[PDB]
């Protein structure tokens, strides 16, 4: 019974940097697709980035992409999220989602509960005017 | 990308009610489609894959229609625990792509606001 336990988020500094972690259970991991999808206050879901089975092919957002690395662990069947970069834009409830089958077009079967990046200092600060 | 549109924003039903959400594509998608239920701090939910198929365990009340360009996703009888933001995401190409959402609620309080 598919189990994703995701930790690691937390309030981080702009030019920041965070890694995610999503730990999953009950299937076969290694032979699943694995998403990022994330969920910014007043707005709806962007997913990020996706990894294939081996730790083959991914796929990031153009928002996302230089900033975020996406990778795999098979051994101990977790996903990773390496944000650097960090941009308020950036601020979300992060979930890891499994792929319905063993593909990037799937619809997404199974979640995970959610962790938060506040990518904030102090909104912004601006005197001039 | 490919835009999904979510006709409407927010709606207030009653308990016993069939109610109705329209998820429009820009391209087209096939039937490359799938609903997600969420409950207010939880997780979204698949409701329906493929246009029209019921993920496992799911109730008989929720359904899904359409092909290509729009799509329906429908509740023959309003439960409160239905209560959530409804979501359509198209598998057609990358990005994958989520629709805006569709806020599901109970009428109350404020004058269906009908004046």
């Amino acid at each position: 019974e598919v189990h994703l336990l995701e930790s690691g988020g937390n309030l981080v500094q702009p030019g920041g940097s965070l890694r995610l972690s999503c730990a999953a259970s009950g299937f076969t991991f290694n032979i699943f697709v694995m998403s990022w999808v994330r969920q910014a206050p007043g707005k709806g879901l962007e997913w990020v980035s996706g990894v294939f089975g081996s730790g083959g092919n991914t796929d990031y957002a153009d928002a996302v992409k230089g900033r975020f690395t996406i990778t795999r662990d098979n051994s101990k069947n977790t996903l990773y999220l390496q944000m650097n970069s960090l941009r308020a834009e950036d601020t979300a409830i992060y979930y890891c989602a499994k792929h319905r089958v063993s593909y990037v077009l799937t619809g997404f079967d199974s979640w995970g509960q959610g962790t938060l990046v506040t990518v904030s200092s102090g909104s912004a600060s601006a005197p001039t005017l | 990308d490919i835009q999904m549109t979510q006709s409407p924003s927010s709606l207030s039903a009653s308990v016993g009610d069939r109610v109705t959400i329209t998820c429009q594509a820009s391209q087209d998608i096939s039937n490359y489609l799938a609903w997600y239920q969420q409950k207010p701090g939880k997780a979204p939910e698949l409701r329906i894959y493929d246009a029209s198929n019921l993920e496992t365990g799911v109730p008989s009340r929720f359904s899904g229609s359409g092909s290509g360009t729009d799509f329906t996703f429908t509740i023959s009888s309003l439960q409160p625990e239905d209560i959530a933001t409804y979501y359509c995401q198209q598998y057609q190409n990358l990005p994958l792509t989520f629709g805006p959402g569709t806020k599901v609620d109970i009428k109350r309080t404020v004058a269906a606001p009908s004046v």
